[PDB]
């Protein structure tokens, strides 16, 4: 009643809530899966929070639908979703850190005076050009078949390009973690008791995990063009997963110059 | 008057904070190759 | 407009932020409660509380048995249970009380008001960061009735969570800890993206960012520490979690690791931590000075770029926790001297505050004694902390009494007073009702008398050489040890009478009147609007000619 | 035998000085202490004298000032200068402590939970030093009839009691001894705060100390890092006696 501002006002949810009771079981339950028990508790939560994350962000497509995302509300969520992938940054230097220490000064015998070798006695790295560039071919490719994807939408209005684009970048993504999967059948060293095995299989770790984020993602906003809901002016979606995905090959080029080439 | 408003100060204020984050963020990258350069 | 949809779906910054407040206070009278009992068995030497002989009796039988002494003949000291008291302490205050007070629970409220937003950025997501931080806190509190060390409940770990004592302290309660932090940070970044977005392009028009008040800075500030400190945090504790449960070697040394290289890792997350807590008590002791010495702020861009320049600098001092963990002298010289850098803008924000007494005509009421009580626990926090940055001297201080009286003074004593500053200065504005001022008067200067017969003593120990984490010590501390144990005591009645003089107010209070109950250079835009502000603030945005 | 480091009954300054690490560190803390002193005293009054000269009903009406562009850089070249005070003579105390010299004892101490364990590599020496009220030396960590008697025992008074352990670290005065210290459990950290010297017990790690013992007695010191249940029970004795006296010694423990 009687208002002048274009800002995103919200009724009540209950999806804060919601998922935060799931998310406590979720963790909850993954500590005693960890210490014996069934797994059973810790799911349950993973499915209340995939049910909930589904449940939210069906009602910023919705919201957006709607006619809320004005220019400001727009612009703002562009902040939000960058601010996340800086502290996505930050996140991820914890283990480039942690690589580089034990790389850079590994431990020896004796240790603050002298040094240790590096990569450890005894662990057979993996060859920078044989398969992991194959991953960096896969990546580098669907970075440049998301960008087509959002060039034509945004500087063409070609609604066939963006929905061929993201089929493939879809398909490289994908692809990257099954053939990311199979360096990891094939790894010639363990994940337990080294640290090489624990700087490697955690941050390639968790890159994976966010390649297969950055995949979902661009599938939700895929399925979004297959029911056409882009416009060149109003794609934030569309606008954080080609940002998201950008992120994703960023960190893969600086894991394939650290700990690939510079490490090997 | 939904979709009205004036934006003029929020779009200036989001081009600093891209000018900024990106020149911080080298800076950095910059601090650390010195400091590698200086005590590796 | 129902009891659950107000509270449990809110949307509403307003709400949100007094939930914040309220679960704040909640888990502080725990935490509080934790340090009345530990300064209970410090009251003198020998253990009388802590026996292993209570734990034969069952979980709801025995703690009200280790309410009550015993003879040291009748006592087998239990180490445990004290190590997780102070580790409960620890946790719950850094990751559970004092920032969600200060930036979820005044922060919420007063920032969007300050700048003319009508909400939040992202105000579902708001209430996300909330019910977060209740998870957290739930997961925190199972950490202590939980399968935990020396088999017994609870981690008696210390608050930062040391390796590979952590990574080898045998059950699941400190996995339960673990998770209790990642969501405590995944509830702040969450927070921080809302306000640093809400800050930036949400302002009222033509309030650009050097005419926004200083509250509002301040938050912004703490916003972006916590956005970059605490996903370096994540790492830290996620390698804790690996080690502990999937059996790398990050910390263990018989695999390669290196549990010095955790320290640095965390305390990159651990100083930024700390200037989070007590940055938005410089915004509110700002607003509060001023409003009270009837003077606008003495230097308000330097003010503000203090605190830039304390945030910056706050991620390259870091390992000035470390000088005795086996550092380089190259390495120990650099954090000796940046540590040095930042004493210089903490400092003159210091000044900054008297110059705006100066001048200006005094209205002694109980937010501005807070304020001031600020001030000068401030300074004597302050200055002990240019001791330790010293590295020579740290070796004899660290890990001794000496820093936690330190701690206490400038964060601990200086966020609460911070917090209790806020409380006596927007109650009316939050709920309509305002505080006695003779029982406000009280509450602070119980609390100052107490708080500081509480850590100063403890200067001494230090000096004496009483070190951190110890249940017991040799009689020859005894006599400071019974002096702090006494003005805790006293502290605790005062905390304990504030929490009747709310109740008082929320309920008996004296209903205000007028939009401004304080004076006119009360002058920011929560002033403006209706004592109890309208669920829906700024439906108009507010014209130039408002501030 | 004469007990030095050593806490008195509610004292409020140091521990006694026994090296000239230990009288730098004694110099450094009185110097700054005059600073910060100064620094709270001076802006203690400030407060009080403001509150009262400034006060609504002593003075009426605001200043209206905000700025002071010659006063503020008072306000920072000041505080840069007290600290290029300070820093000055702190960083030279800092190398001394850190730059490890010739060792004339060389000692390898060991942080195991709950009890200590020293190495002489030159002399052939190893034996582990536990708390006199330790489980080990059938103590519950706590004072007991029995707990008392053995304190007599090793020529200690029941005053010791959480501060004396079974078997001491001696060493010769005027003496440059050079600890070695790495931790075997978890952190744990041997100090000695008459000698002035802190180490943490890294698991994993050569961490070296050093200090010349100057007087003779008795000196103690107590664990400084979380190490578990029994953090607070496995100090440190170090006896420090006479070139003559140590010769003996060194022959008999073998
Ligand atoms: C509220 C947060 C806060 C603040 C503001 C501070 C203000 C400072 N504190 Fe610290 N402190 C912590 C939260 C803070 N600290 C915590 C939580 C710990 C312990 C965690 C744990 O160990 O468990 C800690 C422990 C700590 C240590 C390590 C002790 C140890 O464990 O061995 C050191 C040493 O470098 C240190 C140095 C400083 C310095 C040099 C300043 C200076 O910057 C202060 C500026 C000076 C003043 C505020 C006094 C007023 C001065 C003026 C008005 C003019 C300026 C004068 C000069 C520059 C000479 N702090
Ligand atoms: C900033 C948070 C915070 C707060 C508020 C405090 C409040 C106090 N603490 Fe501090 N403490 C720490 C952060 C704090 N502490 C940390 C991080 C450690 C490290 C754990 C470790 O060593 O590993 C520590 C270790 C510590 C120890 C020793 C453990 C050991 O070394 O063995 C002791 C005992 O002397 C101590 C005494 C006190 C007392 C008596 C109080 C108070 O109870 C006294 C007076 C103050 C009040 C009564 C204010 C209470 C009010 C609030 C908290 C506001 C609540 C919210 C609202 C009202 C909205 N604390
Ligand atoms: C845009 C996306 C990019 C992808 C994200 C990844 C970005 C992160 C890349 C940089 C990561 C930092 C790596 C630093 C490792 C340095 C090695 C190290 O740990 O130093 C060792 C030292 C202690 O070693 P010590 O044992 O004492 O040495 C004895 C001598 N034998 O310990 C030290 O002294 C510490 C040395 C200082 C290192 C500080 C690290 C801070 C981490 C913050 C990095 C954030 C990067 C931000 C860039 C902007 C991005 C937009
Ligand atoms: C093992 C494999 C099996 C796979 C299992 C799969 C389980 C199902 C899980 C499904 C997860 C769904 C994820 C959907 C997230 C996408 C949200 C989104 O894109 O919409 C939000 C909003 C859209 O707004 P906009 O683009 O402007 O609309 C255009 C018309 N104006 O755009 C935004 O504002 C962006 C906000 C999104 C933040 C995302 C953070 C990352
Ligand atoms: C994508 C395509 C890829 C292409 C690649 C091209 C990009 C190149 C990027 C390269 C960057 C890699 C980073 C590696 C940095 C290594 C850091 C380092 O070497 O410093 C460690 C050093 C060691 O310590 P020390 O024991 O004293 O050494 C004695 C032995 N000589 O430590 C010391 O010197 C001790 C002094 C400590 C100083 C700490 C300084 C603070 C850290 C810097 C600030 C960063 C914090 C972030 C700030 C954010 C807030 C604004
Ligand atoms: C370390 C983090 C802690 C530091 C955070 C404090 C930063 C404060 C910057 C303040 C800048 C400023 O005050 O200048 C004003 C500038 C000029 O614009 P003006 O017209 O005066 O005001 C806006 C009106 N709409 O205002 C502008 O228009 C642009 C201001 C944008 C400020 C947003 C803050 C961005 C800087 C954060 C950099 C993050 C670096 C992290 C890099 C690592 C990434 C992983
Ligand atoms: C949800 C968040 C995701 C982020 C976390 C990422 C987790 C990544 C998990 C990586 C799993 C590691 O699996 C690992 O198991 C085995 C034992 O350690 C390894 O080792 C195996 O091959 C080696 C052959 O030389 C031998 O050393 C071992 O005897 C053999 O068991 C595998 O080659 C490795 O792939
Ligand atoms: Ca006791
Ligand atoms: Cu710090
Ligand atoms: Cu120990
Ligand atoms: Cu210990
Ligand atoms: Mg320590």
């Amino acid at each position: 009643h009687a208002k002048n501002h274009d800002y995103h006002i919200l009724p009540p949810s209950i999806w804060p809530f919601m998922a935060s009771v799931g998310a406590f079981v979720m963790l909850f339950g993954a500590v005693l899966w960890m210490h014996g028990s069934g797994p059973w508790m810790g799911l349950i939560g993973l499915v209340v929070v995939l049910y909930t994350m589904f449940g939210w962000w069906s009602d910023v497509v919705t919201e957006s639908l709607e006619g809320d995302h004005t220019p400001v509300v727009r612009l703002g969520l562009r902040w939000g979703f960058i601010l996340f992938i800086m502290s996505e940054v930050m996140f991820f230097s914890a283990w480039f850190w942690s690589f580089f220490k034990h790389a850079l000064y590994p431990m020896g015998p004796e240790s603050p005076i002298i040094d240790g070798i590096f990569p450890p006695e005894g662990i057979i790295t993996f060859d920078p050009w044989h398969l992991p560039l194959i991953n960096t071919l896969i990546l580098l490719c669907s970075g440049c078949a998301a960008t087509w994807a959002h060039h034509a939408l945004v500087h063409e209005n070609n609604r066939r390009d963006v929905a061929w684009g993201l089929a493939l970048a879809i398909a490289l993504g994908a692809l990257f973690t099954v053939f990311q999967a199979y360096e990891y059948s094939h790894a010639a060293f363990g994940f337990a008791g080294n640290i090489y095995g624990a700087n490697f299989f955690m941050a390639t770790g968790f890159h994976g995990f966010h390649v297969i984020v950055g995949t979902i993602f661009l599938l939700v906003c895929l399925i979004r063009v297959q029911r056409g809901h882009f416009t060149p002016e109003k794609h934030v979606g569309f606008e954080a997963a080609i940002w998201y995905w950008h992120f994703v090959d960023v960190v893969w080029l600086f894991l394939f110059a650290s700990i690939y080439i510079w490490g090997q | 008057v939904a979709g009205s408003m004036d934006i003029t100060q929020q779009e200036k204020t989001f081009a600093g904070f891209v000018r900024m984050v990106t020149w911080a963020a080298v800076v950095i990258v910059a601090a650390l190759i010195f400091l590698a350069l200086a005590n590796a | 407009r129902g009891f659950f949809t107000r509270w449990f779906m809110s949307t509403n910054h307003k709400d949100i932020g007094v939930l914040y407040l309220f679960t704040g206070g909640l888990v502080g009278l725990i935490s509080v409660a934790f340090t009345v009992y530990m300064r209970m068995e410090l009251m003198a030497p020998g253990v009388q509380f802590m026996c292993a002989e209570h734990l034969e009796s069952g979980l709801v039988k025995g703690f009200f048995q280790s309410l009550w002494p015993s003879a040291v003949e009748n006592c087998t000291p239990n180490g445990h249970l004290w190590n997780v008291m102070i580790t409960g302490h620890g946790i719950l205050m850094m990751f559970f009380v004092v920032i969600p007070a200060l930036f979820g629970g005044f922060g919420n409220y007063f920032m969007p008001l300050h700048i003319g937003a009508p909400d939040m950025a992202f105000p579902r997501m708001n209430n996300l960061s909330y019910w977060l931080y209740v998870a957290g806190t739930s997961l925190a509190v199972a950490s202590l009735f939980a399968p935990g060390g020396n088999g017994q409940l609870g981690s008696g770990i210390g608050w930062v969570l040391y390796p590979p004592l952590s990574t080898s302290e045998s059950g699941y309660s400190t996995d339960l800890a673990i998770f209790a932090v990642h969501l405590s940070g995944a509830s702040s970044i969450l927070g921080a993206i809302n306000m640093i977005t809400t800050f930036l392009n949400m302002r009222a028009p033509g309030m650009t960012m050097h005419k926004v008040p200083l509250f509002a800075w301040s938050i912004f500030v703490t916003a972006w520490l916590i956005l970059l400190a605490l996903p370096v945090l994540a790492g830290a504790i996620t390698m804790l979690l690996t080690d502990r449960n999937f059996g790398t070697t990050f910390f263990q040394p018989s695999g390669g690791g290196d549990p010095v290289l955790y320290q640095h890792i965390l305390w990159f997350f651990g100083h930024p931590e700390v200037y989070i807590i007590v940055l938005p008590a410089f915004g509110i002791v700002s607003h509060v000075i001023a409003t009270f010495a009837k003077k606008p702020i003495f230097g308000y861009l330097p003010m503000v770029y203090a605190m830039v320049a304390i945030g910056v600098l706050g991620f390259v001092v870091w390992a000035h926790h470390m000088y005795t963990a086996g550092l380089s002298l190259t390495q120990q010289s650099y954090f000796m001297m940046a540590t040095m850098v930042i004493a210089v803008p903490t400092g003159i924000k210091i000044f900054s505050w008297i110059a705006t007494m100066w001048g200006g005509s005094i209205e002694l009421k109980t937010p501005m004694l807070w304020a001031l009580g600020f001030l000068f626990l401030f300074t004597v926090g302050g200055v002990t902390g240019i001791v330790l940055s010293q590295a020579s001297v740290d070796r004899y201080y660290h890990d001794t009494y000496y820093v936690v009286a330190h701690f206490h003074y400038v964060m601990s004593l200086g966020a609460v007073f911070g917090i209790f500053a806020g409380i006596y200065f927007w109650i009316g504005k939050m709920s309509g009702r305002q505080y006695p001022e003779w029982a406000g008067k009280l509450h602070f200067w119980m609390m100052f008398v107490g708080a500081n017969l509480t850590f100063f003593p403890q200067h001494f120990l230090g000096r004496q050489g009483m070190p951190r984490r110890y249940i017991d010590y040799p009689e020859a501390f005894a006599t400071w040890n019974f002096v702090s144990s006494l003005g805790a005591f006293l502290s605790f009645a005062s905390f304990l009478f504030f929490l009747g003089v709310i109740f008082y107010t929320l309920t008996r209070g004296a209903r205000v009147t007028a939009n401004n109950y304080w004076n006119e250079h009360a002058d920011t835009l929560e002033w403006t609007l209706t004592s109890p502000p309208p669920e829906h603030t700024f439906e108009q945005l507010p014209k130039r000619e408002d501030w | 035998l004469e007990i030095i480091g050593r806490p008195q009954p509610g004292g409020t300054g140091f521990q006694p000085s026994a090296s000239p690490v230990a009288t730098q560190i004694h110099w450094l803390d009185g110097f700054i202490l005059v600073i910060i002193a100064a620094i709270t005293i001076f802006v203690t009054l400030l407060i009080l004298y403001a509150v009262w000269r400034f006060h609504e009903k002593r003075n009426k009406v605001p200043a209206r000032f905000t700025h002071n562009s010659p006063l503020e850089i008072a306000w920072t070249i000041v505080p840069i200068v007290i600290l290029v005070a300070i820093g000055a003579f702190s960083l030279p105390v800092l190398f001394n402590q850190q730059e490890i010299p010739e060792a004339d004892v060389t000692v390898k101490v060991t942080g195991y939970q709950w009890y200590w364990g020293y190495e002489y590599p030159d002399e052939e020496i190893s034996f582990e030093s536990y708390m006199i009220g330790s489980p080990a030396t059938g103590g519950d960590n706590r004072m007991s009839p029995e707990v008392e008697q053995q304190l007599i025992e090793a020529g200690y008074s029941r005053d010791e009691f959480l501060l004396a352990t079974d078997t001491a670290m001696v060493v010769p005065v005027n003496k440059t001894v050079v600890v070695q210290v790495t931790g075997a459990d978890v952190i744990h950290s041997w100090t000695v705060p008459a000698f002035g010297v802190k180490q943490d017990a890294v698991p994993g790690r050569l961490a070296q100390l050093w200090f010349r013992a100057e007087r003779e007695g008795i000196f103690f010191g107590q664990c400084s890092e979380l190490c578990g249940i029994s953090h607070a029970y496995m100090p440190i004795t170090v006896k420090v006696v006479s070139e003559e006296a140590y010769a003996a010694w060194l022959e008999q423990h073998h």
